[PDB]
């Protein structure tokens, strides 16, 4: 399950998520986009290439469709690489 | 686009209790985290409470953990912020705000990050 990307930055988060910060980029393909997960420089408007693994995150709402919210999970092997 | 609308506030003595309540309508679909902000005369805007769109995040400043409590009801769209045991430092001019980041269990917590902004609700506590 490994994923592999290029587009620009649309949005940039800086949130937590469990005694945890975390920094969220929103990737703009070609239009689609899919959210970045890390738990020269990285900007808004940067043309990205990411790589890391990609989670689907399905969850049910409260029918109870069961949708998916997926992003991109980055970590050593995983990055976001400004070009 | 989105109007934030918030009710709850006004003046309560040293130790009082009250609840606010932030009420959305326009395009609520584009919202995901809320939170509540507060500012003092002559200071700004600081950060008191903020929860995922899920519900299942929360982060609070220091000063009010375990005194105020955020939660939201999106078939409501709406998010309260219990306030208990209100101090005189709690007085402030309170703002609800939401987030346009397309994400579900992650809380905002950058002030700049907020999109839309309420008009702001007047809580005043007396010693």
């Amino acid at each position: 399950s490994n994923a592999l990307m290029i587009g620009r930055i649309a949005d940039v988060q800086h949130g937590f998520l469990g005694a945890m910060t975390v920094t969220q980029y929103v990737l703009e393909v070609d239009k689609e986009f899919i959210v970045i997960r890390c738990m020269d420089q990285v900007k808004l408007g940067s043309r990205v290439l990411v790589q890391g693994t990609l989670r689907m995150n399905r969850h049910v709402d409260d029918s109870k469709r069961l949708h998916a919210y997926p992003f991109i999970q980055v970590v050593p092997l995983g990055y976001v690489k400004v070009v | 686009q989105v109007q934030l609308q918030e009710s709850g506030g006004g003046l309560v003595q040293a130790g009082g209790s009250l609840r606010l309540s932030c009420a959305a309508s326009g395009r609520t679909s584009s919202l995901y985290s809320m939170g509540w902000f507060r500012q003092a005369p002559g200071k700004e805007r600081e950060f008191v409470a903020a929860i995922s769109r899920n519900g299942a995040n929360t982060y609070y400043t220091d000063s009010v953990k375990g005194r105020f409590t955020i939660s939201r009801d999106n078939a409501k769209n709406t998010v309260e912020l219990q306030m208990n045991s209100l101090k005189p430092e709690d007085t402030a001019v309170y703002y609800c705000a939401a987030d346009r980041f397309p994400t579900m269990e992650v809380v905002t917590i950058m002030t700049n990050e907020y999109d839309y902004w309420g008009q702001g609700t007047q809580v005043t506590v007396s010693s």
